[PDB]
Order: structure tokens, then sequence, then C-alpha cells
RNA sequence: GGCACUAUGGGCGCAGCGUCAAUGACGCUGCCGGUACAGGCCAGACAAGAAACACUUGUCUGAUAUAGUGCC
């Protein structure tokens, strides 16, 4: 019950420059297994990165990133590291170190996994978002409902929080998840539905919020109406 | 060469009480050497079978591995509610290793259609040289869905995005949003914009369009 | 790769010197090439050590090997 690996020190970082993750472990010592390095993409699947070998510090790297990566360890220390170099754009993703069991009771599976940490890598300054409604109307009203929005439009970097009158509605609302315009920048709309005849009776506002670039921002969606 | 492995099925959508069955094949022998993980959205991986047919201490028993030379399916006798998730086979018969690249499972229920709804641009963003055109399909199963724009009836490539929800925790469907990107005077330059959704619960492709310039 | 044929400087002939090459091959002599037992040692294979490689320690293959050719 009682590995545990802690991740620590990631986060943006420039086009070709250098950030260098932690690994602390704790309930063992880290000098009698291999240590691994993976990541994960945003919202694709696992990369194995690298590895060191107990006893030997017989390190191993993947393809796409051989030459750049430097992993480590430091048993006086207890820890694990990955120094990393001339960053680029495909390097964002959120970094897992972990720790392949004992040979004999979980082969070369790895039976620890820290909690990641976050490295984004680009180009892109904080700015914060532009907020324009989606307004509803008919072209949006399917019987007793009508779908409303906003959009937050060219913001960097994540996350932004999406809240409906100041949180008090929830239900039916969905906020979709961020996309990267080649631009650098994030962009999502949040889409809510209501029923059509409370258009005129109930006022609805969006309060996007985006604390990297420190601005709150209440955009009031009305109907488009003839 | 390095060895690759590759998931079948990407996706897969079961019920509770079903047997599943997750296969992965690695291209060249990689005798036993395959770990297999559970990994829950936002959550860090966790381990389920090693040497490829080893149940790991803790795991439940319906989960089981299996080996036919490079022939690798994880299967869990009887799904249970907190199984819907993504599952990964890994080779660490050599380095590098190598990762499946997933099969994500969901929960699978009545066909439903989608209801589509589409937004033209704002004022507020128009005014700001650029026009982003937004088209909502809400509440459907399966995630399977075509979302075609067309402007003045052509068929639109490279202008376009999409999103998806996860699977809704209380109806199980899903929802997509694809925005369409213009610069302000192309958008000027053409007068019916449209949103084609073609979808497993529809008869036929539903579209929903709008001109330019109409009250 | 397997088979069959054929040949067989110790699995470790070197003073070695080169070369390719990043380390085994290659080449070049020169001695010695007699015979066998070696010791020792090395390499491959495997196993265990908190252990993918490396290491330690244990056995095992090193004519059941090695090589040229022929053949599918």
């Amino acid at each position: 019950s009682e590995v545990q690996l802690v991740e620590s020190g990631g986060g943006l970082v420039q086009p070709g420059g250098s950030l260098r993750l932690s690994c602390a472990a704790s309930g063992f010592y880290i000098s009698y297994s291999s240590i691994h390095w993976v990541r994960q993409a945003p919202g694709k699947g696992l990369e194995w990165v690298a590895s060191i070998s107990p006893y030997s510090g017989s390190t191993y790297y993947a393809d796409s990133v051989k030459g750049r990566f430097t992993i480590s360890a430091d048993t006086s220390k207890n820890t694990a590291y990955l120094q990393m170099n001339s960053l680029r754009a495909e390097d964002t993703a959120v970094y897992y170190c972990a720790r392949q069991g004992y040979r004999r009771r979980s082969g070369r599976g790895f039976d620890y996994w820290g909690q990641g940490t976050l490295v984004t890598v680009s180009s892109a300054s904080t700015k914060g978002p532009s907020v324009f409604p989606l307004a509803p109307s008919s072209k949006s009203t399917s019987g007793g409902t009508a779908a409303l929005g906003c959009l937050v439009k060219d913001y960097f970097p994540e996350p932004v929080t999406v809240s409906w009158n100041s949180g008090a509605l929830t239900s039916g609302v969905h906020t979709f998840p961020a996309v990267l315009q080649s631009s650098g920048l994030y962009s999502l709309s949040s889409v809510v539905t209501v029923p059509s005849s409370s258009l005129g009776t109930q006022t609805y506002i969006c309060n996007v919020n985006h604390k990297p670039s420190n601005t709150k921002v209440d955009k009031k969606v009305e109907p488009k109406s003839c | 060469s390095d060895i690759q492995m590759t998931q079948s099925p990407s996706s897969l959508s079961a019920s509770v009480g079903d047997r599943v069955t997750i296969t992965c094949r690695a291209s060249q022998s990689v005798s036993s050497a395959v770990a297999w993980y559970q990994q829950k959205p936002g959550k860090a991986p966790k381990l389920l079978i090693y040497s490829a047919s080893s149940l790991y201490s803790g795991v439940p028993s319906r989960f089981s591995g299996s080996r036919s030379g490079t022939d690798f399916t994880l299967t869990i006798s009887s799904l249970q509610p907190e199984d819907f998730a993504t599952y990964y086979c890994q080779q660490s018969y050599s380095f590098p290793s190598t990762f499946g690249q997933g099969t994500k499972v969901e929960i699978k229920r009545t066909v439903a259609a989608p209801s589509v709804f589409i937004f033209p641009p704002s004022d507020e963003q128009l005014k700001s040289g650029t026009a982003s055109v937004v088209c909502l399909l809400n509440n459907f199963y399966p995630r399977e869905a075509k979302v075609q724009w067309k402007v003045d009836n052509a068929l639109q490539s490279g202008n376009s995005q999409e999103s998806v929800t996860e699977q809704d925790s209380k109806d199980s469907t899903y929802s997509l949003s694809s925005t369409l990107t213009l610069s302000k005077a192309d958008y000027e330059k053409h007068k019916v914009y449209a949103c084609e959704v073609t979808h497993q619960g529809l008869s036929s492709p539903v579209t929903k369009s709008f001109n330019r310039g109409e009250c």
C-alpha cells in the first residue's frame, strides 16, 4: 500500500527549450528496480519513452526522443529524473514515471505509476479568450427545447472554466474539449439546452474564466427573433 | 526493427455482464513479455496482467490474459460497471518498449438519433474579422457520426474542427460540436451555410442550414 | 533456416602489424606449425541473485561444433 511515486517540475516551455521532471519514490528503495518514463499526449495513448535498469545504470530510449532526453537516477535522493532538451510541439503531454515491479512478483509489468506532470510546449503567448454568443433561435429549437451557448475563442493556455448563471444552471450543459488551432491557440464552445418557452422568460449568461490570463468574462446570450 | 503493437477493437461498446475480449498482435515474436493496463479518464494506469497471462496481485478474477504466438487477448468474463475505461497491451520483450494504441470500452444503449442545431456567427465575432459557424449534434448514440459542411453546396474540408463529449453519466449519450472557421471576407462571398449530419439513428442524412443575412 | 556433400592452426596458434570497422572480421607475413593430457582462460546458452543489458555465482554447448558448396 505504501509505495508512491510523485512526479514534479513540468510546465510550459517554448519549442527548443528544456525542462527537468522529477520522480520522487517512497515506500521502496529505488535502486533495485527499473524506472521508466511514459508519456501520454493530450487525448492520445501512452507512449513509452525511457527506462533505467537496476544496478547497471543501463538507460534506454524511444526513437522519437533519442539524443534529446537524458534519463537518470540519484539513489541518495531516491529520485529518478528526465532531462528533456530541444523540446518540440509534439512533446506536449502528461508524463508518468513508473516502477517496473519485482521480477518474481510482477514480471516486467509496471506495478506503480505516478500521477503525472503536464508538459506543454508552445510558442503561443498567454492570451485571454474572446467569448462570442451562440444565440438561440429557430434553427436551434427542436420542439420543447432550445440550444444556446458561448464560443470561447483563441485562448492560451488551457484551461478555462465555463459556468452558467454563476453556477446556478448546470444540468443539460455540455462544455466541449478544447481544440488546438493551427495558430497555436485553443478554442472551445459550451452549449445548454433549455425549454423553448423559457427563451423570453429566463435570462442566460455564460461565465468564462481563464485564470492564466486573469480574465473573467460574462456574456449574456440573447435570442435572435423574426 | 521496433516491435509493433496494434489493438482491436479501437473502441468497443458493451453492457454490464458482457464477455469482452480485446485483442493485440505483436509484429515479431515477443514470447510472453506482455502487460495489460486499465486507464480511466484523468487518472494514471493500473496494471491488470503481466507475463501475458499472470493476473496481477489484487486485480479481480474476471480479468484474464491469454496468448497464441503474437496474439494477446485480454478478456473480462463478465463486465462490471467500474470496468468502463481504456485498455492497453504492452510488450516488454525488447527495448524500445511499445504500447498498443488503446481500446476504449463504452456503455451500449439503445440507438438515439442526434438533435441537430446550427449557429451562425455573432455580430461581435464578425466585427473582429473572423467568422466561426457552429453545428451541435446533441445526445446521440453510438459515437460514430459524419459532419459535413457545405457553403453554397460545396463540400468543405480543412476548415472545420470537431469536439466530442465523454459518454454521459446519466443517459450514456454523447454530444459533438463541429465549428467551421472562415475569414470574414470568405463568409460574405457566399449565402448558404449548411451542416449535414449523417447517423445510424437517422433514416437519411439530416441538414441544418442558414442564409447569410436572415432574420 | 533446414538438409546433403566436402574440408577441418586449440572454443582461446601469435610476435603481431595493419585494414575495414567501431569491433569482430580481413590481409599479411614470420616462427612454431609433430603428438596427446592439460592448467588456465574465453565466447555462446541457460539459471539465480531485489537482476531485459551489464555484473556476480552456478551448470551447460564449444567435431552435437566450425566452414565451403550444393539444394528448397
